[PDB]
């Protein structure tokens, strides 16, 4: 999306388009996510 | 809205039909709702039932 | 053996396809018996195409 | 754990198929509005 | 005995899904026509329109 | 658990083949496969008895 904020999610709709579907055939329980350092 | 009795009489009306197109979207227990994806997908023996 | 269950009403199979399809409204009873001791020949009898 | 409100976020379209000026429910996973 | 010896069971499991079709069969594609009505079959929507 | 990723799906050598005890379907049938157009496909083995 084409943001310009101060701070904080701002307020407004926004979609989301499927962007792939992964085919993963695994069970998932726990998740975390990545950052750059 | 002083003519609410004659709007009341198209909306239900519209009202009505809307709920008759929208129960062909249904499956009544079928595999599908749409009648050509069982006829394309199964023998008459079993597109029947 | 099995292929005597294989033919019945909306039943799918290579006896049905090609071989002996019974219709979908078959109002007719099939009598099915072990014939071991009729046309069995030892060997295997050649008069089944 | 800091906190926040997430107030119209997190919208997606369950279904792939497109349509034009309809307001459908969909039963689907989605974020809660303010959440 | 046959209900007691090695059977090789391989699932295939599908779905009806108006995602995208990924295996399909081999049919031939036709030309697209327009302006006109026929029956219209591009991956599995099979209809006339 | 096996899938397949896009291709064209020949079911057509898998009923009408004597290389197979059983080839019960449901939702679907033998000689329709060909004509479908699946989003996936998923090829899941197993031996039983
Ligand atoms: C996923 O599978 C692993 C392997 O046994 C198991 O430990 C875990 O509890 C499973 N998670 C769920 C949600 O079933």
């Amino acid at each position: 999306t084409p943001i310009n904020l101060v701070r904080d999610l701002p307020q407004g709709f926004s979609a989301l388009e499927p962007l792939v579907d992964l085919p993963i055939g695994i069970n998932i329980t726990r998740f975390q996510t990545l950052l750059a350092l | 809205s002083a003519l609410g009795k004659l709007q009341d009489v198209v909306n239900q009306n519209a009202q009505a039909l809307n709920t008759l197109v929208k129960q062909l979207s249904s499956n009544f227990g079928a595999i599908s709702s749409v009648l050509n994806d069982i006829l394309s997908r199964l023998d008459p023996p079993e597109a029947e039932v | 053996g099995d292929e005597v269950r294989q033919i019945a009403p909306g039943q799918t199979g290579k006896i049905a396809d090609y071989n002996y399809k019974l219709p979908d409204d078959f109002t007719g009873c099939v009598i099915a018996w072990n014939s071991n001791n009729l046309d069995s020949k030892v060997g295997g009898n050649y008069n089944y195409l | 754990p800091a906190y926040t409100n997430s107030f119209t976020r997190g919208v997606y379209y369950p279904d792939k198929v497109f349509r034009s000026s309809v307001l459908h429910s969909t039963q689907d996973l989605f974020l809660p509005f303010f959440s | 005995g046959v209900g007691y010896q090695p059977y090789r069971v391989v699932v295939l499991s599908f779905e009806l899904l108006h995602a995208p079709a990924t295996v399909c069969g081999p049919k031939k594609s036709t030309n697209l026509v327009k302006n006109k009505c026929v029956n219209f079959n591009f991956n599995g929507l099979t209809g006339t329109g | 658990r096996k899938r397949i990723s896009n291709c064209v799906a020949d079911y057509s050598v898998l009923y009408n083949s004597a290389s197979f005890s059983t080839f019960k379907c449901y939702g679907v049938s033998p000689t329709k496969l060909n004509d479908l157009c699946f989003t996936n496909v998923y090829a899941d083995s197993f031996v039983i008895r």
